[PDB]
């Protein structure tokens, strides 16, 4: 160390062959053989000096055994290094050809010397600081060196052994240990080994007792929040759930189960959902799915339920095209099966109950019908509808209502769901041979008689609707020939008391001079007469000025004599005196022409009374 | 005249590494086509190794692998070369996954029961030492597989390191390795000599039969019957049978099942004095056990378990049990009952059958389940 003392090192000449054989010979000591070479001053750099290979093979000959050699070599170096340090040295001098044979050697005599002080495998991981190397620990340079000493000590104490993701973890608690794993996986030299690991800390969680339960947490499921399906740790999850369900059979729980230990099925159905449309987790998913509705099933939950849970309620008008439509409707064909009316939930009933009324399932149906894709769940939707009508018996006009026909307005007749409400009215007829309905019984449900008279007369004049107009107003004729109407009555249901001009041009005056004649050809007591109506609505005066008007016109001209004559008629019967009849009609003609129908009205005045 | 016959076989070797899972397979199970266009030489120098070496597929293709090299000692050049299979299936033996393990575990039992006895010494001992010394479990658990092919062969120092070797195993801290350790005991066992099968085999199994997990007790006690069969009566009534007693009441309905099943086998080993004193009692307790799949079994066997016996013992204690066992509530218990009733009319005797055989006999005869009918009527 001082000066001058290095050079005098220069002068000091090494030993040399001679001077080992004489020492041989006298028996020195390997220790002193040690000081006297120059390996006092090499340190860490002990094996690399090429005189180290001279002093083991020195020590060698002196011993008996390579063991008793190793073992004084290993008390001159035990009394001069660290055990990290030798184990260091003895690991680097592994690795190289000229000094493997007596590292291997010093090694073991070390393993044999650490057991013989039974230090554990555990107290060895303490010494070689496998505790700090945290993230690293996979690269440490003596963690080699603990694996070979934890094989030697599971070789000697059978009934104590152990392992290195034991001693990992009961050093870095469980949550070390997996992000310990999950930083040496990303880096490509320690990968395989991480993997190796992971698979050794599933074993050791089902060797310590722990349940899917425990391990969901573990694993770090609860981190991934609504998204766990698509972790990695997942698989972790399910492959630890079979190798527990081997190890318990009696208490074997499925996947979903433990699932809803740790979701219930507001948040945990919406999961399995987006995962089924997610490709990479649809077949996860569609098994969780399914064992899900059996568990339903089970439970016996409704259908309403169930089709909350699936977001159904939020589809909307993409209803139809909802993937999750189909499993819902067969869960609820399952849940229905063998369940009686009144405890059965059927699909309409489900519909209506969430706010989607029958005018909407029907539109949506006639939509969806039209795509290929979609054209069988439309029509199996369409099934449930008239299903529900015809199960509580629902008549034609009934099924009208629940399509809002009401509603259309003039268009009702080339309205999709017409179709619907004509499918049903043949469905119903078919059914109840004597109590048939007709297609004007839902629209007179849904329309009053001016109304619906005048709707039927636009439609007249539509070549597409003109012939089932002209029908419906025959059925509306005999419809209201069945409800006893008296014609005086309908006139004025019909508004017709609005105005007697051009009265005798009214299409709505002929529908109601239709059902008159109808009425008056099923032998009245008292056959109705034309001309007591117009007088009853109108009076005398504007009646006989109306025919008066009318009479000029060549198109009106014959009907309005005829009711001329019958109103003359009607006034010799009811004892009218001529100046009243003169009083009257010369409000709507000259002096000659009033002096001729008077003459004519005292004529037959006469031949009545005289 | 070869360049364009084996122009496919090139094709197949370059599909080996295939992106398409499905030609890799093709490949695979073409490995003997390939082969033989290259010669024994080369598919021990290129094929080998490359398969050694590129390990990292799917586990159809390692299972597949496994599979093929089960099967592939010609390829090689014959026993001579069998050895040169193993270190593959070795790396195969230390997957994860069950199947691919556990088939590379049955080709390595073939290729080592097709080698040589130098060959095994040569090489199968140092692979199944470095199994079951390697740091990852599924290693160890498959080693437990293969100490039956190497222990024979080998030297007396290295049988001594064997049956260390799987004491050792017994012992692991991992319960997999433990109950591969159980469940391939009875079979190495097979192989051990009779001084050390009385007492390295025995501390193996007792180590067992205490361990601290329910699944490993219930393998070790699942090979009493084997163990049994390869022991003296001595040795089988000092180490097994008191296992049989104190596990034929465990709490656990699986292990009274398989103590059940042994029973009757274990008589034989035991002999009558231990089979009345110790059998019977077990025996009488199974036949009224609480759970109907272990009344079954015992039910199974009341006739083979009374032939051995003497009438005034089978009189005593079984009757008494078939009696309640007729009525019991079970018709599975019933028809098993059934099924092997009749064969006690000549183990007892006219007599005694008269008086305790005839009633159960009609009863039997007059049974609401098809079944129960049958299975005495068809035995007449």
């Amino acid at each position: 160390v001082p000066g001058f003392e290095k050079l005098a090192n220069l002068l000091k000449p090494k030993p040399g062959l001679k001077k080992l054989l004489k020492w041989a010979d006298a028996k020195k000591p390997p220790e002193t053989v040690f000081t006297r070479l120059r390996l006092d001053k090499t340190g860490t750099q002990l094996f690399d000096n090429t005189d180290f290979p001279v002093w083991a093979a020195y020590t060698r000959s002196v011993a008996q055994t390579d063991s008793e050699a190793s073992a004084v070599m290993l008390k001159t170096l035990v009394s001069r290094y660290s055990d990290e340090v030798l184990s260091g040295m003895i690991a680097a001098a592994k690795k190289s050809s000229k000094t493997e044979s007596i590292a291997t050697k010093l090694e073991t005599e070390q393993m044999r010397t650490w057991l013989a002080a039974k230090k554990t495998p555990d107290d060895m991981f303490l010494v070689f600081k496998l505790n700090k190397a945290g993230d690293d620990i996979l690269s440490s340079p003596l963690l080699s060196a603990w694996t070979n000493y934890m094989k030697l000590s599971n070789k000697e104490n059978p009934k104590a052994q152990t392992t290195l993701i034991a001693t990992m973890t009961k050093h870095y608690g469980d949550s070390g240990v997996s992000q310990i794993l999950a930083a040496a996986r990303k880096s490509p030299a320690t990968q395989s080994t991480a993997k190796r690991l992971e698979a050794e800390q599933v074993q050791l969680w089902l060797k310590k007792g722990r349940t899917p339960d425990d391990t969901f947490t573990l694993l770090s499921l609860d981190r991934a929040g609504d998204d766990l399906l698509a972790s990695p740790q997942f698989n972790t999850w399910m492959k630890y759930i079979n190798y527990y369900n081997k190890e318990n059979p009696d208490e074997k729980t499925t996947v979903l189960a433990k699932l809803m230990t740790h979701f219930d099925d507001e948040e945990l159905t919406p999961i399995l959902v987006v995962a089924r449309k997610v490709p990479s987790t649809e077949s996860t998913a569609a098994k969780l799915q399914a064992e899900q509705f059996k568990n339903w099933l089970s439970a016996d939950k409704s259908p309403e339920e169930a089709f909350t849970l699936l977001q159904l309620d939020k589809a909307g008008d993409d209803l139809l095209t909802n993937p999750q439509l189909t499993n819902w409707l067969k869960y609820t064909e399952n849940f229905n099966l063998n369940k009686e009316i009144n405890e059965q939930v059927t699909a309409i009933q489900v519909f209506r109950a969430q706010y989607v009324d029958d005018s909407r399932i029907a539109n949506m149906v006639i939509a969806a019908e039209k795509v290929p894709n979609t054209q069988a769940i439309a029509k199996r939707v369409e099934d449930e509808l008239f299903k529900g009508w015809t199960v509580v018996l629902n008549k034609p006009d009934d099924v009208f209502i629940n399509l809002k026909l009401e509603t259309v307005g003039e268009n009702v007749f080339e309205s999709p769901l017409w179709s619907f409400y004509t499918k049903f009215l043949e469905k119903y007829n078919t059914a109840n041979p004597g109590k048939e309905q007709t297609m004007i019984s839902g629209l007179a449900r849904g329309y009053n008689d001016v109304t619906l008279t005048n709707m039927l007369l636009k439609a007249k004049e539509a070549p597409s609707t003109k012939t089932l107009a002209t029908k419906l107003e025959d059925e509306l004729v005999q419809y209201w020939l069945a409800d006893k109407k008296l014609p005086d009555k309908l006139f004025g249901y019909l508004e017709l008391k609005e105005s007697v001009d051009g009265i005798l041009t009214n299409p709505v005056f002929n529908v109601w001079l239709k059902y008159l004649n109808a009425f008056n050809d099923k032998a009245p007591v008292k056959k109705a007469l034309m001309i007591d109506t117009l007088k009853s609505a109108f009076g005398d005066v504007a009646v006989s000025n109306m025919l008066f008007a009318a009479k000029k016109d060549p198109g009106t001209a014959k009907v309005a004599a005829t009711l001329q004559t019958a109103l003359l008629s009607k006034w010799v019967l009811e004892k009218k005196t001529p100046g009243q009849v003169s009083a009257i009609l010369k409000e709507g003609a000259g002096a000659d022409v009033s002096a001729k129908l008077l003459a004519t009205y005292s004529a037959k005045f006469k031949v009545r009374w005289g | 005249m070869i360049d364009e016959p084996l122009y496919p076989i090139a094709v197949l070797i370059d599909e080996l590494k295939n992106d398409d899972i499905q030609l890799r397979l093709n490949s695979i199970r073409r490995l003997s086509t390939i082969a033989r266009a290259l010669g024994e030489e080369r598919t021990r120098k290129e094929l080998i190794p490359f398969l050694s070496e590129n390990n990292d597929d799917d586990d159809e293709v390692l299972l597949a692998m496994a599979e093929e090299l089960g099967v592939f000692i010609p390829y090689v050049g014959g026993v001579e070369y069998a050895h040169v299979l193993l270190p593959p299936l070795e790396t195969l033996s230390t997957v994860e996954e069950t199947c691919v393990r556990e088939k590379a575990v049955e080709s390595l039992c073939r290729v080592g029961s097709q080698m040589r006895e130098s060959d095994l010494v040569d090489h199968f001992i140092s692979l199944v030492k470095r199994l079951a010394a390697g740091e990852w479990f599924t290693a160890r658990v498959s080693a437990c597989g293969v100490f039956h092919i190497a222990y024979p062969s080998a030297p007396d120092m290295l049988k001594t390191e064997l049956r260390s070797l799987y004491t050792q195993l017994c012992q692991d801290d991992m319960p997999m390795v433990r109950r591969a350790a159980a469940t391939n005991l009875g079979k190495f066992a097979a192989t051990v000599e009779s001084a050390h099968l009385k007492t390295d085999v025995m501390s193996m199994f007792e180590d067992l039969t205490q361990d601290d997990q329910d699944s490993v007790r219930l393998l070790a006690v699942e090979g009493c019957a084997a163990l049994g069969k390869l022991l003296e009566p001595q040795d089988c009534v000092q180490h097994i049978l008191p296992v049989i007693v104190n596990f034929s009441q465990d709490k656990s309905w699986r292990v009274r099942y398989m103590v059940a099943n042994q029973l009757y086998e274990l008589c034989e080993a035991v002999g009558p004095e231990p089979t009345r004193t110790e059998l019977v009692p077990a025996y009488v307790r199974l036949l009224r056990d609480n759970e109907a799949e272990v009344r079954i079994a015992a039910a199974g066997k009341v006739t083979k378990f009374c032939r051995i016996l003497n009438p005034e013992i089978a009189i005593q204690h079984i009757l008494p049990c078939v009696k309640e066992l007729s009525s019991d509530s079970s018709q599975h218990v019933r028809s098993a009952l059934a099924s092997v009733i009749m064969g006690m009319a000549p183990v007892l005797g006219k007599d005694a059958t008269i008086e305790h055989l005839l009633p159960i006999f009609l009863s039997l005869l007059k049974d609401e389940f098809p079944d129960v009918r049958l299975n005495i009527i068809s035995k007449l």
